[PDB]
C-alpha cells in the first residue's frame, strides 16, 4: 500500500527507539579499519588488499596460512581441499602476491563494462560511416576470416588452461589475478568471433559461421604446432604455477605477441584494415595488464622469495626451457602464413626483425628475470626455417 | 613453550630438518614421517597437533636438494628416489584397476599418496594419479552405499566399538 | 550504410563449437560421472555483457553505501546484537562464497561442451564478486559502526572458535574436496537452491527489522546473481542423467550432500537469527520446514525427478533432529563465549516469552539455565564465573562431531541425544548420527579433523585467545563478550584469573 | 559523536511521527509521470523527454511556448531575452526536435568518461608493448605532429562557431543537442593534443608545443582556405542555427569528413599508425552521433515542418550553396597536402574514389533531404583542381 | 616501455595557446567592457576529465536514489508541506538552471582568452547537468511521492501563478538579457555566490529536517560543481579589471544585480523555508544576515576589493526592507492560493509560538490574520471564501512591481510600504522601491512585463486555471490547496461558485 507492511527498524518510530535506546555512547573499539592486520605492500593498505588477503581459509601447514588444523573433509584417498603438493613452487607465503593494477571484482568489470559498451559505439560509428568499402577484399575473406579467425582457438584455448588452476591456486590474491588472466583470454576469442559477425552483417556474402576457422585450426598447417602446444598446457600440465607461468611467461608472451603485434595489428593496416586492430587492441592492453601481475607473482614474490629464490628460479627456468621448443615451433609453422600474402606485402627482413622485437621483449621481460641464458639469434634462426 | 602455531615440538623439527642436507637421507626421512604421522594409517598420533606443519618443512627442504641434485629432465620425471615417474604413476593404476574391492582399493591409493606425494613424484604424475586412483575408490565406495548395516560395518571397518547412547 | 552491431547472444550462438577434439582433452579431476558433451547452458552470456549487468548492479550498490546510507549514519543505528550477527553471517558467507569460486572452477573442467564450461565460469566470476560484497559488509559495519572489533579481523579471529569448524565443512571443503559431482550437489542442488537463495533473503529481513539497511543493499544484489548458479546445478544433473554411472551413484551422494548441508545450517542458521536478533520476524521451526521440506525437497527436487533424483533418505531423520537443534546450539555457543570474534546476550524477558510461546517448553529446559547462568553472574567480569563451568559441575560433557564438527551435548540436548565412541588405530572418535558415522567408517582418510579440545588440550583459556589474536585494540579486552551493553567488558585478565584449562572430553573413556 | 547532533526527519521516532501522522492515506494524483503532457517522440515518454522538454521558459508568441507574456527584463534597446529574430528558419513548433540517441547530461557525461578511461589503458598499453617502433619517424614527426596537429585548429574553430547558439537557442531539446555537438569538438581538439603530447612522452625529440602546427594552420596553404571558412562559420554568421546547419550538414561533412576519414584515417596505417586511427574512431564515432541529431532537427523537424516545409528548405538550400563555395575551396587547398606525400603512398585514382565517396556521402546524407541538387562530378572536379 | 598516458592538465597547459587571431574575432554580444584575452581560468580541466569526474558523481546519487531511498520509501516519509514546498525549490531553481546554460554560453562568446572560455564552457555543462537534477527531484517525488500533481507538470503549471514572473526576472532573463557583464553579475557574482551556493546546502538541511533524504543526494551533487562557477564569477571581474569602462560601469552594474536578486529571494526564499515546512532550522533574519552581510556582503564582495568592487550602494536599503519581507509575502500567496500549482498551509500552534519567539509582533499581525480566516473557513470548500476576498473588503490593493514582478500590498505589509505611480503614454507602471524605479525610468524598453491582473482582468477565476490546467488528473480537482490535508480539497466548481473576477489595481487611480 502506502507505507508498506514492513516496519523498518531505521525509519519506524517505535523500533528505532528501542534500538538508539541499546545503543553505546560511542564505538566500543577504535580501530575502524578492517584488514588492519595485513601486510601494506605500498605506503597504506588499500581497498584491494583489504577486501582480499587471507579470504582464503588456509592453516598455517600452508605458507602464510593463519588457520589451523587439517581440513575438515577432504578428497576420497585423503587429498586436501588445498595443499602444497599442488605445485612445485615453494614460497615463505603465498599471499605476498599484489596485482599491481589492485583490481578486485568491482574494478575489474567496471573496466570491461566500459569496453564493451564503447566497442558497441565503435562499430556502430564503423558501419554508419561505412569504412568498410576501404578494405581489400582479400585480406577480409582469407586473412581476417580464416586466420585470425582460427586464432580465437588459440586464446580459447588459454583461457581453458587456467581452470585447473582457478580451483588449486594456494592463496586469494593469486586466484582472483589468475581468474582474470583467464577470463581476458575468453574475452579475446569472443571479440575475434564478434568481429566476424559484424563483418557478417556489413558485408554481403560473408559467414560468420566458425566452421571454416576451427577447419583451419584442427587440421591446417599454420597454427599445427601451436595447437599442439595449446593442448599441451591446457590438459597435460598439471601443476597450477607451471600452467600460469608457462602461458604467459613463455607461450603467449613469444607466440601470442608474434601473432596478435607482429603479424595482424602489423599487417592489417596496409590492407585498409582499421577493425581488426581496434579489437587488437583491447587483446595488446589485456596482455600488458596481465604480465604486470605475473611478474609480480613469479618474479617479486616467488623468484625472489627470501628463502626459496635459488629453488624457484631453476624451476620456472626448467620450465622455460621445456616450454621454448614447441613454442618455437609453433612460430616455426605460422611462418608458413607468410607465403599466403599477396607478393610485396612484407619482407624476409621485416619478418626477421618483428620475431627479434618478441624475442628482445621476452628476454627483458621475463627470461632475464631467472637468469634463462637465452640465445636471440639462435631462437630466431630457428623459427626462420619455418618460412616458404 | 605449548603454542598453537609455535612450540618445542614444532622448533625441535626443525632442527631436525636443518640437519637433513642430502637428496636421499631427507627423501627417506620424508616418506618415513609419513609413513609415521599421516593417514588414518600412521603409526602414531602422538603428532596429531603439529604433523601437517613439520611436513610442509620437510618438504620444503626435499625439494630443495631435489632441484640441485637432478638435472631439468629427472626433475620433470624421476621421482626423488630415481624411480621413473610414469612407471610408477602406471604400475600403480594397474593395480587400481585389478583391485577386487574397495578395502583393497582404499589401501592402494591412501598408500599411494604416503610414499609419492610431491617432492617425492612430480605434481604432474602425482596429481594424474590423484585423477585416476580417486575414480576408481570412489566407483568402489559408492556402490550400494547403505546396503551394509552400521554393525556390521564397524566390524568391516574394524573399529573398537567405545560406547554406544541412543 | 546503417549503423550496426553485435550482440552477446550473437556470439554465443557460436560458443558451443569453441571447444575441439584432441586425445587427452578431458578433466583432471576424479569423477563417477561423464558430463554430456552436448550440454547447453541457460543464459547466453560472453565476458563482456557479462562485466557490464554486474557493473550495473554494483553502482546502485555502492553508490547506496557512500551516499544516502553513509548519510543516515546507516552503519550505526543497528541494534547491537545485530551488528554482532553480521560479523558472523558476513564472514562465514564469505568463505563459501570464496570456495564456491575454486569450486566453479573445478566444474568448469569437469564440464567438456564449452556452454557448459561457460556456464560454471560466469558464477566462478560471480562468486569472486560476493566474496567482495561480503568482505565490504564487513568492512564497511567496521569502518561505520558501533564495534569495528570482529569485522575488522574475523579472517583470523574465526579461527579461535568452534562454530567456524562447521561452517568450513558445509561451504570450504564441502564445496571442493571429492568427486566434482558431488561437490555441485554440496554447492547448488542442497546448498544454493536449498539453503542459500532463501537465506540470502531472509537475512535481509532480518536485517531491516534489526535496523540494518547496509545488508540489506549488499545482499539483495548477491541475490540477483542466484538465478544462474541455480541453472548450473540443475544442468549438472542433466549433463549426467544419460550415463549408467548416474543410476548407481548420483542418489547417494545427494543424499550425503544434503545431511552433510543440513547437519550445520540446520541449528546454526536458527540460532543466528532468533538469538543474534531483538526484533523477530519470524520462528525458525516453521521456516525450516518451508524451506527444507515445501520448497526444496517438495517443488524443486520433484522436477529433477526425471532424471532419477529422489528425495534424500535421510530427510525424515533432518526434520525429526531439528526442532531443538538450533536451541541446543546456543547454550554451547553461549556457554564458550570467550572463543568468539562476538558478543552475545542472554534471551531478555520480552524474547523468553517469544521463545516459550514459539517452542513450547522452552523455558522449562534452556530457560532456567539461562536464569542460572545469570545468576551465578556470567554477565559479570567480577563473577569469576563462566557457564562451560556448569557445564563441568553438572557433568554435561560437550564434543565434536568428527565429520560434521558441529558441537554437541547429548547428555543436556532435548534434541538429538545420540553418541557414538570408536577406537581406531590408536584414535578416539566421536559421532552424533547415524549418517556421518557412515561417512567416517567407510570414508575414514576424508576426516581427520582435529576439533578444538584436541589442538586446546592443556592449554589455560586466555593463553589461546591472545595467541590467537582475540583482542580489541587496547590489548587487554576481549573481542567476544557475554552481553551487549557498552560497559563492563570483560578483560583478558578476568579470563585468565578463572583459571580455566581445556581437556579432551573423549580421554574418559577407556 | 557517533549519533551526531542533527536529527533527520525520515530516522529521527520524535520527527518521523510527526511526519507519518500528517500523511494521507493514498498519493493524492494516481498520474505519476513527469511530463506526461508532452507529446512522445516514441511508443512511450522517454527519460530523456520526460526531464528536458519544457525546461525552456517561452511564451506562446514563440512557436512551442507554453508560458504567456513578454520577459521580465530584456537587453538594453528592447530585444527578448529569446526571440524569432535570432533565426531565419520558422516552425510550428521548436520543442519538436528529439536527439535520435536520446542524450540528456548524465549518459552523455557517462559515455565520455568510459572513453576517456579506456583512452587511458590504451595509451599505457600501447606505450608499454612498444608498438611506437613500428611506425613511420617521418609520418609521426612529420604528417601527425604538423598536419594533424594543425586541424585540430579547425575542430576548435568549429566548437566555437556554436557558442552563440549556446546562447540563442529556442528550445531545450535543441539547445542540449547543440551544446554536446560543440563540446565532442572540442574534445576531438583537445585529443589531438593528447597524441603529441604523448608522442612527446615516448619519442625523445618530439615538441609538444602546438607552435608548428599552430603556424601551419595560421600561415599555411594547406589549410588557409580551411581556416578561411571556419572564422566565417564562426565570427561571421549571427544565426544560430545556419550556423549549426552549415557547419555540420555543409562544411565539415564535406571538408571535415574527407580530412579525418578519406586521409589520416586511410593513409595513417599505411605508415605503422594505428594511435591516431585510435583517437580519429572517436571523431568519427561522435560525427556519426551528432549527424542523428542534424538530420533530425533540420530535415524531420525544420525541413519537413507541417507549415514551412517549403519555405525552410529554401533557406537550407540557400545556405547549402552559400557555404558550399569556401568549403569546396577548403578542399582544393588540402589536396596540395598529397604533394608532399613520400612517392608511392597513394595516387589520383584513389584520392577520386575517396572524393566521390565524401561526396556521395553528403548527397545521400544531407544534400538530397532539402533538395539542392548537386552534381558529384561538378563538385569533384573542382575539388581535384587542386593537386600540380 | 614504461606504461605511460598523459592527463588534462598536460593536455590544459597548451589549451590558451587554441584560439587564434583575424579580423573578426569579437564578442557578438553588446557589452560595455573589455575581457582581456590573456585571462586564465583556474581548473586545467579537459572535456573527457570532467565527463568523469561527473559521471562518478552522477553513480553515487542515482544509486542512492534507485536502489536504497527507494526502499526506504524515501519518497513518501516526508512531510506535506514540504513534498509541496519541493515543488516550487526544484522547479524554480531548475529553470535558473537552464537559464544559466544560455547565459554561461553568451559568456563564452564573450570570453576572448581560450582559458576563460573553457572556463565558461564547463559551466554551461554543469548547468545542462544541473537543470537535468531538479527535473529528476521533481521527477522523482512525482514518481514515488505522495502527490505527483505540480511535481509532474510544474513547466506549465506554474505560469498560473504571479511568483513565477518574478523568478524568472532573477533567474531567467536577469541571466541572459543585457550586457554580458551585468548577466555575469546577476548570475555567478551575486545569484551563485550570494544566494544559490548558500541556499542549496540549506535546502538540504530544511529537506533532512523534514524527512526529505531525495533532495539532500541530489542537491549536495549539484553544490560540488558550484566552487568552478564561483570561480567563473570572480575571473569575469578580474578580465574587466583594467579597462578603464570597469571604473565607470561595474559598481553601477553590481548593485543593480544586487538589488534584482535580493529582491526576490529575501522574500521568496525566507517564505518557502520558514511557511513551506514543519520542523525549523534556523529563523530566515539569522540566515539572510549571514548569506547576505557577512559571507557575500562582508569576506566575498571585499576580496574583490583590489579590483574596484564595492559593496551594493543599496545594501543598506535591502536590510531595512529585509526583516518582514517574507512574512509579508506569504499573506499575498496564501491569498492567492488557487493561483499555484501546489498546496500550502497555516501555521500550526507550535509554529505560531516559534514565529514569535523569533519574531517578536508576528502574532499580533499575521498570526491574527491566520486565525481569522482559518475560523471564517479559508480551508474548507463549503465557505465560499478565499482570503484574496478579504484583502477587497478591507480595501488593501495587491500591486505587481513592473521591473522585479514582485507582489506588494502597501497598505497591509508591516515591512516597505512605500509606492509610486506614472503613466507614460496611454499605461499605468507601479513601483514598490526607489531602485527599481530607477531601473524603469531609464530603460523603460527593458521592462514591458505584463502582470497577472493585467493579462487576467475581467476573467473569472476559475476559467483562468482551467484554461492554465491547474487541474488534477481527475478533471475537476485543483492541484492547488489551501491546507495540505488529504481530504476536503477544493474543486474547479467550488471555485467558479465564488465568482471571483480579476481586476487591475491600477486603474483605481484613474
Ligand atoms: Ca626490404
Ligand atoms: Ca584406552
Ligand atoms: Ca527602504
Ligand atoms: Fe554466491
Ligand atoms: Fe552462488
Ligand atoms: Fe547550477
Ligand atoms: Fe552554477
Amino acid at each position: 500500500s502506502m507505507l508498506g507492511e514492513r516496519r523498518r527498524g531505521l525509519t519506524d518510530p517505535e523500533m528505532a527507539a528501542v534500538i538508539l535506546k541499546a545503543l553505546p555512547e560511542a564505538p566500543l573499539d577504535g580501530n575502524n579499519k578492517m584488514g588492519y592486520f595485513v601486510t601494506p605492500r605500498w605506503k597504506r593498505l588499500t581497498e584491494y588488499e583489504a577486501l582480499t588477503v587471507y579470504a582464503q581459509p588456509n592453516a598455517d601447514w600452508i605458507a602464510g596460512g593463519l588457520d589451523w588444523g587439517d581440513w575438515t573433509q577432504k578428497f576420497h584417498g585423503g587429498r586436501p581441499s588445498w595443499g602444497n603438493e599442488t605445485t612445485e613452487l615453494r614460497t615463505v607465503d603465498w599471499f605476498k602476491h599484489r596485482d599491481p593494477l589492485r583490481r578486485w571484482h568491482a574494478p575489474y568489470v567496471k573496466d570491461k563494462a566500459e569496453e564493451w559498451r564503447y566497442t558497441d559505439r565503435f562499430l556502430q560509428g564503423y558501419s554508419a560511416d561505412g569504412q568498410i568499402r576501404a578494405m581489400n577484399p582479400t585480406w577480409r575473406d582469407e586473412f581476417i576470416n580464416r586466420y585470425w579467425g582460427a586464432f580465437l582457438f588459440n586464446e580459447y584455448g588459454l583461457f581453458n588452461a587456467h581452470s585447473q588452476g582457478a580451483r588449486e591456486a594456494l592463496s586469494d590474491v593469486t586466484r582472483v589475478s589468475l581468474a582474470f588472466w583467464g577470463f581476458d583470454k575468453i574475452d579475446i576469442a569472443q571479440m575475434i568471433q564478434l568481429e566476424r559477425g559484424f563483418l557478417a552483417k556489413i558485408v554481403p556474402g560473408f559467414d560468420e559461421s566458425t566452421a571454416v576457422p576451427k577447419a583451419e585450426w584442427t587440421n591446417g598447417e599454420v597454427y599445427k604446432s601451436a595447437r599442439l602446444a595449446v593442448e599441451g598446457l591446457w590438459q597435460e600440465v598439471f601443476d597450477w604455477n607451471e600452467s600460469a607461468f608457462s602461458v604467459h611467461a613463455v607461450y603467449d608472451a613469444l607466440f601470442g605477441q608474434f601473432v596478435r603485434r607482429e603479424f595482424f595489428q602489423r599487417l592489417a593496416p596496409r590492407f585498409g584494415d582499421n577493425l581488426t586492430p581496434f579489437f587488437i587492441n583491447q587483446a595488446q592492453t589485456y596482455f600488458q595488464i596481465a604480465k604486470q601481475g605475473v611478474q609480480d607473482l613469479y618474479y617479486n614474490c616467488l623468484g625472489d622469495d627470501p628463502e626459496f629464490s635459488d629453488y624457484n628460479r631453476t624451476v620456472m627456468r626448467n620450465w622455460t626451457g621445456k616450454w621454448l621448443e614447441p613454442t618455437i615451433a609453433a612460430l616455426r609453422d605460422f611462418m608458413g602464413l607468410f607465403a599466403k600474402l599477396p607478393a610485396g606485402t612484407t619482407d624476409k627482413e621485416e619478418i626477421t626483425a618483428s620475431l627479434y622485437r618478441v624475442v628482445d621483449d621476452w628476454i627483458e621481460d621475463y627470461a632475464s628475470r631467472i637468469d634463462f641464458k637465452a640465445d636471440r639469434d639462435q631462437i630466431v634462426k630457428a623459427v626462420l626455417a619455418g618460412l616458404k | 613453550k605449548l603454542g598453537i602455531h609455535s612450540n618445542d615440538t614444532r622448533d625441535a623439527w626443525v632442527n631436525k630438518i636443518a640437519q637433513l642436507n642430502t637428496l636421499e637421507k631427507a627423501a627417506e626421512m620424508l616418506k618415513q614421517f609419513r609413513m609415521d604421522h599421516t593417514t588414518p594409517f600412521r603409526n602414531s598420533y602422538e603428532l596429531d597437533n603439529d604433523y601437517l606443519w613439520i611436513e610442509a618443512k620437510l618438504e620444503e627442504k626435499v625439494a630443495v636438494l631435489k632441484a640441485r641434485a637432478f638435472n631439468e629432465v629427472d626433475f620433470r620425471h624421476k621421482t626423488a628416489f630415481g624411480e621413473d615417474a610414469k612407471s610408477v604413476l602406471d604400475g600403480t593404476v594397474a593395480k587400481m584397476n585389478a583391485a577386487k574391492d574397495k578395502w583393497e582399493a582404499e589401501k592402494i591409493h591412501i598408500g599411494f599418496r604416503q610414499a609419492y606425494k610431491p617432492p617425492i613424484m612430480p605434481v604432474n604424475y602425482f596429481l594424474d594419479g590423484e585423477r585416476q586412483l580417486g575414480t576408481r575408490l570412489m566407483e568402489l565406495r559408492n556402490l550400494n552405499y547403505y546396503d551394509t548395516p552400521l554393525e556390521e560395518l564397524r566390524k568391516q571397518r574394524g573399529v573398537r566399538v567405545v560406547h554406544l547412547q541412543s | 550504410r546503417a549503423p550496426t552491431s553485435v550482440n552477446a547472444q550473437e556470439v554465443h550462438r557460436w560458443l558451443q563449437s569453441f571447444n575441439w577434439d584432441f586425445k587427452n582433452n578431458r578433466t583432471k579431476y576424479a569423477t563417477k560421472y561423464k558430463m554430456a558433451n552436448e550440454t547447453k547452458e541457460q543464459f547466453k552470456l560472453i565476458a563482456k555483457e557479462y562485466a557490464r549487468m554486474e557493473a550495473v548492479k554494483d553502482e546502485r550498490q555502492f553508490g547506496s553505501l557512500q551516499d544516502a546510507l553513509t548519510r543516515l549514519n546507516a552503519g550505526v543505528r543497528v541494534h547491537p546484537k545485530w551488528n554482532e550477527t553480521m560479523k558472523v553471517v558476513s564472514n562465514f558467507l564469505e568463505v563459501g562464497e570464496y570456495n564456491a569460486i575454486a569450486a566453479t572452477g573445478m566444474l568448469w573442467d569437469s564440464a567438456q561442451a564449452a556452454e557448459q564450461k561457460n556456464g560454471y565460469l560466469a558464477q566462478v566470476l560471480d562468486e569472486i564478486r560476493h566474496t567482495h560484497q561480503c568482505a565490504y559488509v564487513n568492512y564497511y559495519f567496521a569502518k561505520n559502526g558501533q564495534d569495528p572489533a570482529g569485522h575488522n579481523d574475523a579472517r583470523r579471529t574465526r579461527t579461535i572458535g568452534p562454530l567456524w569448524k562447521g561452517m568450513k565443512r558445509v561451504f570450504s571443503d564441502g564445496f571442493i574436496s571429492g568427486d566434482a559431482v558431488e561437490c555441485s550437489l554440496n554447492l547448488q542442488l542442497v546448498g544454493e537452491a536449498c539453503f542459500t537463495n532463501p537465506l540470502i533473503v531472509a537475512v535481509t529481513e532480518w536485517a531491516a527489522a534489526n535496523g540494518d539497511e547496509i545488508t540489506p543493499t549488499v545482499f539483495l544484489s548477491i541475490e540477483t546473481d542466484e538465478l544462474r548458479h541455480m541453472a548450473n546445478g540443475y544442468q549438472t544433473v542433466v549433463s549426467i542423467a544419460n550415463d549408467p554411472a548416474s543410476a548407481k551413484y548420483l542418489n547417494t551422494d545427494l543424499n550425503n550432500a544434503f545431511w552433510t548441508q543440513q547437519k550445520y545450517f540446520t541449528p546454526v542458521l536458527g540460532m543466528l537469527f532468533e538469538y543474534g536478533s531483538k526484533f523477530k520476524v519470524e520462528p525458525w521451526v516453521k521456516t525450516w520446514d518451508r524451506w527444507v521440506y515445501e520448497d526444496w525437497g517438495g517443488i524443486w527436487i520433484g522436477r529433477l525427478g526425471k532424471y532419477g533424483v529422489e528425495s534424500p533418505r535421510s530427510l525424515k531423520d533432518a526434520k525429526q533432529d531439528a526442532y531443538w537443534a538450533h536451541h541446543d546450539l546456543y547454550l554451547l555457543a553461549y556457554a564458550l563465549w570467550p572463543t568468539g570474534f562476538f558478543r552475545l546476550a542472554l534471551p531478555d524477558q520480552e524474547e523468553m516469552e517469544w521463545f516459550e510461546a514459539n517452542y513450547p517448553g522452552w523455558y522449562d529446559h534452556y530457560g532456567k539455565i539461562y536464569e542460572e547462568w545469570r545468576a551465578r553472574g556470567c554477565e559479570d567480569p567480577s563473577s569469576g564465573f563462566i557457564p562451560l563451568m556448569w557445564f563441568i559441575e553438572n557433568n554435561h560433557p560437550i564434543y565434536i562431531d568428527r565429520v560434521s564438527q558441529v558441537p554437541f551435548c547429548p547428555s543436556l540436548a532435548k534434541g538429538a541425544s545420540t553418541l557414538r565412541v570408536h577406537e581406531y588405530n590408536g584414535e578416539m572418535h566421536t559421532f552424533s548420527d547415524q549418517w556421518g558415522e557412515r561417512m567416517w567408517l567407510a570414508e575414514p582418510e576424508r576426516y581427520e579433523c582435529q576439533n578444538i579440545f584436541e589442538q586446546y588440550e592443556g592449554r589455560e583459556l586466555s593463553e589461546v585467545i591472545a595467541e590467537l589474536h582475540g583482542l580489541r585494540s587496547d590489548g587487554k579486552t576481549l573481542i567476544a563478550q557475554p552481553h551487549v551493553r557498552g560497559d563492563k567488558l570483560w578483560t583478558l585478565d578476568d579470563i585468565k584469573r578463572l583459571n580455566c584449562v581445556f581437556k579432551n572430553p573423549v580421554k574418559a573413556f577407556n
